[PDB]
């Protein structure tokens, strides 16, 4: 029972396009003040909070109103929560449900008892200093309520995405990696979650690498352990979480020589949860999802 | 402890522990595919 709860308008993205990429094994859960925005997660369920504060009208990009929101929809969000193993809360930060409601929402969670991983970009600095500052001051508060935060940082998108895409699909390929966070995890749970639990704190850095060809479990897991999301050297990393996925044509050559990759650049005595998922969508494409908690 | 679930495989364990089970499961498996 693990759920996956998309949180504001950052959050019901990457559901989406977690549901999108048809990711299994886990209940997705859409929470937003914004009702408008609300009716387009494709969640089977779709939690609108804050519903007599912001009358669906959203919380404007003020944390304290998603906040607000959030703890006015207390109870409806534990209803929502209880029987979680474990709870991926998703959201942007930044914004005012994201930034507000996830750590309230995460705190439930964790309250709950369930694994709570929050994972949630930091915006683009484009997005200027009121999402920054709103951000930071939100993920100050995710972390207090996650047992392990990954934080995405967008700016960092920048980097990856060639120079000239469009700011659309800036944001878009936020929303993926977002997805790839929570993916990157949920797909090794589908185990004891004293494994993970132990592996989930303090905050945690991601990176993804994704290669084709003759040589890609190595290019991807190099692109992974080098990837701009993951801002920090994972030798630094108390714990790592590995995932690699690929297509029925994963080998374990190709597995062990990423694994062989990320191993190398981590410490020598770290925990590690790693898993290879073959995923049939795949043709010659590989990706490597890296999660260091240190 | 190693996890096989349907469409993947998860180690678990310190990362030589994993690397060197990797390539036990190296020399009996070609392909994950064929590992689950």
């Amino acid at each position: 029972s693990i759920k996956v709860i998309g949180v504001g308008g950052g959050g019901n993205n990457a559901v989406n396009r977690m549901i999108e990429n048809e990711v299994q094994g886990v209940e997705y859960i859409a929470v937003n003040t914004d009702a408008q925005a609300l009716n387009l997660s494709k969640a089977e369920v779709k939690m609108q909070i804050g519903a007599k504060l912001t009358r669906g009208l959203g919380a404007g990009a003020n944390p304290e109103v998603g906040k607000k929101a959030a703890e006015e929809s207390k109870e409806q969000i534990e209803e929502a929560l209880k029987g979680a193993d474990m709870v991926f809360v998703t959201a942007g930060m930044g914004g005012g449900t994201g930034t507000g409601a996830a750590p309230v929402i995460a705190q439930i969670a964790k309250d709950l008892g369930a694994l709570t991983v929050g994972v949630v970009t930091r915006p683009f600095t484009f997005e200027g200093r009121k999402r920054q500052l709103q951000a930071a001051g939100g993920i100050s508060a995710m972390k207090e309520a996650v047992d392990t935060l990954i934080v995405i940082p967008n700016d960092r998108i920048l980097e990856i995405v060639d120079k000239n895409t469009p700011m659309l699909e800036a944001f878009r390929e936020a929303d993926n990696v977002l997805r790839q966070g929570v993916q990157g995890i949920s797909d090794l749970i589908a185990l004891d979650f004293a494994d993970v639990k132990t592996i989930m704190k303090g905050s945690a850095l991601m990176g993804i690498g994704i290669a084709t060809g003759e040589n890609r479990a190595a290019e991807a897991a190099k692109k992974a352990i080098s990837s701009p999301l993951l801002e920090a050297a994972i030798d630094g990393a108390q714990g790592v979480l590995m995932n690699i996925t690929g297509g029925t044509n994963l080998s374990l050559y190709e597995v062990q020589e990423a694994a062989d990759i990320v191993a190398s650049a981590s410490d020598q005595d770290v925990n590690m949860i790693f898993g290879s998922v073959i995923n049939e969508n795949l043709k010659d494409e590989i990706v490597v999802t890296v999660i260091a908690t240190g | 402890k190693v996890h096989r679930m349907p469409k993947g495989v998860v180690l678990v364990g310190k990362a030589w522990e994993i690397r060197a089970k990797l390539k036990e499961y190296g020399r009996t498996f070609q392909y994950v595919k064929d590992w689950i």
